[PDB]
């Protein structure tokens, strides 16, 4: 939960910055540490998330949203098989 | 002998308490506040409340039984024992909640349904669980009714689920609880048929083996054998105004002849077209828009002879249920194809195998702080 | 002008205590001969009148049943011949004009209008006496085609409508907001109108089950 | 506020202490199960403030053999000359395990708890648990056990225990919560690698872009859980399968021989009588296997509900950032 928080915390980095970055030189002369620094970096950030915009591996994923679910099903179901099992040791 | 005097003894003892049950729950709140205080015990007389209610709807129809023409037992029932009950100061508790409940057992079974609206008006107050299982038990009749099945459907799983934690346990359902779910039985049995391949909701109350079984039984009714037609309304004819179950079947008479004559004649009808309109959609969505070649290659098993196959086959067509289309020069003709998944069932399912560890947590853990 | 005076009388008998004696089968018969007369519907009106007939049959009326019978057949798509079939029992429904407008209830809530319209008697007893059955019927007879139909042609319209060509067909067709089809047929609405899938955009219900999953 | 039973109050984790953790975090023991110290922390207010701890060295070549004592004295002679006492309220590992409570190590933090119940006992988690919900877990023992002591015997103790039912876990206590100022230098570090020395800062943004993209840690994580559950849960089942083939099965023949002989004769004993009801060799219950049973399938469906979540927010974020 948390994690996923400074998750965001990082992303509003990203936009903060690149905004600013992008109406430096929208005024005169910005995106000079910014080019291909950030510009490099950008590049980086759509390297790796997200890919480019590919919905044949969103259906991949919405598979992966039906395999975790599955995960998290078995999960949560020997959870009800500690005591449903374990405890009729509790009569 | 060992009927009558019964029949006179509930029934005299059910107007009487009518009447001390009407009177002081309209303006005082004097028994209210003493029933409060002398019985803290919140039981029997939530007891009193279902049993004689569930007795009341059984033995006046046992006296309609005889008095069928001109008969003063279910209209001294149905509006005074019943509709008096029900304008009443709506008391804090499942009493205001179980007099609409009361009259609604008579509501359902002499079939005058559409003030369906009053039934979930007046009622601003908390639907127990243990009540709400009877609503949906209810309403459920109402919008099979209403020829709505597609959502009428939606009434029925989640109470032969019976997933919302029943029990009591205080002797309250009662008496008649297994049939209560044979007849939940009939209910979903009833609104696959003519729905299937629609549902996707043939899977959480009613399973595999019992599942092929209503499969097997409501596919040979849908293929035109009407075997099944037969045997769900054949076991269905009372299980719509019943009493609970009539009293004493013998040879002579002819007065209780006439209700089970009534409930046959009046309902067999509701029955009829539901297993006509079964049979009528029962093929496959196999082509989309076939050309008219093979729109009469379909109608070689769907309707044929001669002549008037097209146009019998457009009594087929308009149903609000059957989207289909010929285009003339084009000589197309269009048909729907409505389909479901599967996989998506496991949403509220998952939360459920969590709470059912808490109820297997529940029991024991009262056991463990009793015992400690 | 007259169901304005009259709903009162069907509200505080519909909300009342008189429904199941036999006593009040004065009133509402009246109050649906005042439907019959300005094409408006409740189904208590007629409940009251088939209920009391339920309760005791002996009272039960043969016009006044076909009163019943057309302004609960004249309110299709709606669900009333159900609720009517539902009490009139085989003690009721062997006479006439009960079983004629029986059969015109087996024909109407299932669609065959052209058998309907063809074998049908021209005027009835009832038929303008209870003004816009012809419409009303003939209203929900387009409905079914303009729901679940993609493409109706000018003589099988004309033909299901009932023993007409060309001048009620265009009728019955430009009134529906319906436009004319290249030489010749009606467009009623969309072609891919008709697969009509609701649900399978399925699978983007992490977030509600979630809901329960961050404990 | 942080009160458990009576003795005991929460711990407080400072970041000082967790590096001294991390250092012998997962190494000189990766697959080897390292009780990497024991919580020398204070009672202070509402919180067990661990100040330092020593990481014990099991002698670690492949397992894992008790090491001198004489360490551990020379470690708390080694805290008292410039820190606080040996004041030990709990001991931690991590060790090579995803939400685990070790049964032979829940009987060392019991009789740990029995002499000292002002303990919590941590259990650390790196990356290894997949990162993951709930990462330092300071897992105590039910003090209803330690009221029940002696420990949590096989046949009886277990019926006894088990009436009484002792809670399998409890308080698994919040640790590191607020500015206790220990913090102050290691702030100051921030403020450096947020500054023009910041090539450090991303490289630990970097344990993040070699994390995920590659690392089976679903699969293999299940596979793993594949083999856990199989194992485990049909042999509780075998110890629930076999405690009534004794409790009914043979009650039922038990019983069937005693009812047969019209129990007993008038003038004589009563020699069968006397010899039939042998007690079967689990006659009740078998709560001891089944207890920590209870806690580590319980532990299963944490690792469970760990694959649960960090599984969602990949299927939410590659479905959310995929999608443009």
């Amino acid at each position: 939960s948390d994690l996923q928080q400074v998750g965001g915390a990082s992303a509003r980095i990203q936009d903060a910055l690149s905004t600013v970055l992008q109406y430096a030189e929208d005024v005169l002369s910005g995106k000079v540490s910014a080019d291909n620094t950030v510009g490099r970096f950008l590049m980086s950030l759509v390297n790796q998330v997200p890919k480019i915009v590919p919905d044949d591996f969103e259906t991949m994923l919405n598979s992966n949203i039906n395999d975790l679910l599955m995960v998290t099903y078995l999960a949560n179901l020997t959870q009800s098989q500690i005591a449903l099992n374990e405890k009729l040791v509790n009569l | 002998q060992w009927l009558w005097d019964i029949i006179d003894e509930f029934i005299y003892q059910f107007q009487s308490f009518s009447q001390y049950r009407c009177k002081t729950a309209k303006k005082s709140e004097e028994e209210i506040d003493f029933l409060r205080s002398n019985p803290k015990i919140w039981n029997v007389h939530s007891v009193l409340n279902v049993l004689h209610s569930l007795v009341d709807k059984s033995n006046i129809n046992r006296q309609l039984e005889v008095y069928t023409s001109g008969g003063d037992p279910e209209s001294v029932a149905g509006e005074y024992g019943r509709h008096s009950l029900y304008k009443m100061l709506g008391y804090f508790s499942l009493v205001g909640l179980l007099r609409l409940h009361s009259l609604l057992g008579d509501y359902y079974q002499a079939i005058k349904v559409l003030e369906n609206i009053e039934l979930n008006k007046k009622s601003m107050y908390s639907r127990v669980p243990e009540c709400q299982v009877t609503t949906y038990y209810y309403v459920g009749f109402a919008y099979l009714m209403m020829r709505r099945y597609q959502d009428a459907i939606r009434v029925f799983a989640n109470i032969l689920l019976y997933i919302q934690r029943t029990k009591s346990m205080f002797q309250r359902t009662t008496y008649k609880y297994e049939m209560i779910n044979k007849q939940n039985e009939q209910m979903h049995a009833l609104l696959a048929i003519a729905l299937t391949m629609y549902p996707m909701r043939i899977d959480e109350s009613i399973h595999l083996q019992l599942r092929e079984k209503y499969g097997d039984k409501m596919l040979r009714m849908q293929k035109g054998d009407p075997q099944v037609y037969e045997e769900l309304f054949s076991y269905s004819c009372p299980k719509f105004l019943s009493p609970v179950v009539p009293n004493y079947d013998s040879v002579h008479p002819n007065y209780h002849k006439e209700p089970f004559l009534q409930q046959l004649k009046v309902f067999s009808d509701e029955v009829q077209q539901q297993a006509q309109l079964s049979t009528i959609r029962s093929f496959l969505k196999l082509y989309t828009t076939m050309p008219v070649a093979k729109l009469a290659g379909f109608l070689d098993l769907t309707e044929q002879e001669f002549r008037i196959q097209l146009l019998v086959f457009k009594h087929k067509m308009k149903n609000l249920v059957w989207t289909s289309g010929i285009s003339a020069l084009d000589g197309e003709f269009q048909s729907a194809s409505e389909v479901d998944f599967y996989i998506d069932k496991d949403m509220i399912h998952i939360a459920d195998t969590k709470v059912a560890r808490r109820y297997g947590d529940f029991f024991i853990r009262q056991i463990h702080k009793f015992e400690e | 002008a007259m169901f304005e005076q009259m709903r009162a009388n069907v509200g505080k008998l519909l909300k009342g205590i008189d429904r199941y004696n036999p006593e009040n089968l004065a009133t509402l018969e009246r109050y649906v001969e005042t439907q019959a007369k300005e094409n408006a519907y409740d189904l208590e009106a007629n409940l009251a009148v088939l209920k009391l007939y339920q309760f005791n049959p002996a009272f039960f009326q043969t016009t006044v049943t076909a009163q019943i019978l057309l302004k609960a057949l004249t309110n299709l798509p709606h669900t009333d011949f159900t609720l009517c079939k539902c009490m009139i029992d085989q003690a009721h429904q062997e006479e006439r004009p009960i079983r004629q407008i029986l059969y015109l209830g087996d024909l109407l809530e299932t669609c065959h209008f052209q058998a309907f319209w063809q074998a049908l008697d021209e005027n009835m007893d009832l038929l303008e006496g209870i003004t816009g059955f012809e419409d009303s019927v003939r209203k929900f007879i387009c409905h079914v085609v303009g729901i679940t139909y993609q493409h109706i042609d000018r003589w099988l319209l004309a033909e299901m409508l009932g023993d007409l060509t060309d001048s009620q067909l265009k009728m019955w067709m430009s009134k529906y907001g319906w436009s004319a089809d290249e030489s010749g047929q009606i467009f009623i609405c969309s072609q891919e109108e008709s697969i009509k899938p609701k649900n399978i955009v399925e699978k983007i219900d992490f977030d509600s089950v979630s809901s329960i999953m961050a404990s | 506020g942080g009160s458990g039973d009576s003795a005991v109050k929460q711990v407080q984790i400072d970041g000082l202490v967790v590096l001294k953790i991390i250092k012998h975090y997962q190494e000189e023991g990766q697959g080897t199960e390292v009780v990497q110290g024991v919580l020398l922390g204070l009672v202070v207010e509402d919180r067990l403030e661990i100040t330092n701890c020593f990481p014990f060295p099991q002698h670690t070549e492949d397992d894992a053999d008790f090491d001198e004592v004489q360490y551990q004295m020379e470690m708390m002679r080694s805290l008292r000359h410039v820190n606080i006492d040996h004041l030990h309220v709990g001991w931690y590992q991590s060790t090579y395990y995803g939400s685990f409570v070790t049964r032979a190590l829940l009987d060392s933090q019991f009789s740990y708890q029995h002499a000292i119940e002002e303990s919590v006992v941590l259990i650390y988690d790196p990356i290894k648990t997949a990162q993951g919900s709930l990462s330092l877990k300071a897992y105590r023992l039910t003090p209803k056990l330690m009221e029940v002591c002696k420990e949590k015997d096989f046949s009886p103790e277990a019926l006894k225990k088990a009436n009484i039912t002792f809670e399998h876990m409890f308080e698994e206590v919040p640790i590191v919560i607020k500015n206790s100022h220990l913090i102050n230098v290691l702030m100051w570090e921030l403020e450096k690698k947020s500054a023009v020395a910041d090539k450090h800062e991303l490289l630990s943004l970097a344990s993040s872009n070699h994390l995920g993209k590659n690392l089976q840690l679903l699969m293999d994580r299940v596979d793993e859980m594949s083999q856990d559950i199989v194992k485990y849960n049909t042999y509780m089942r075998n110890t629930s399968k076999q405690q009534q083939q004794k409790h009914q099965y043979q009650q039922r023949r038990q019983q069937e021989n005693m009812q047969r002989q019209s129990r007993g004769e008038p003038p004589l004993p009563e020699e069968d009588l006397s010899k039939l009801f042998k007690p079967p060799q689990p006659p009740a219950r078998m709560d001891s296997l089944l207890i920590a049973g209870q806690i580590n399938t319980y532990c299963q469906n944490i690792k469970e509900f760990t694959a649960q979540n960090l599984g969602k927010l990949f299927m939410a974020q590659a479905l959310q950032e995929y999608n443009n």
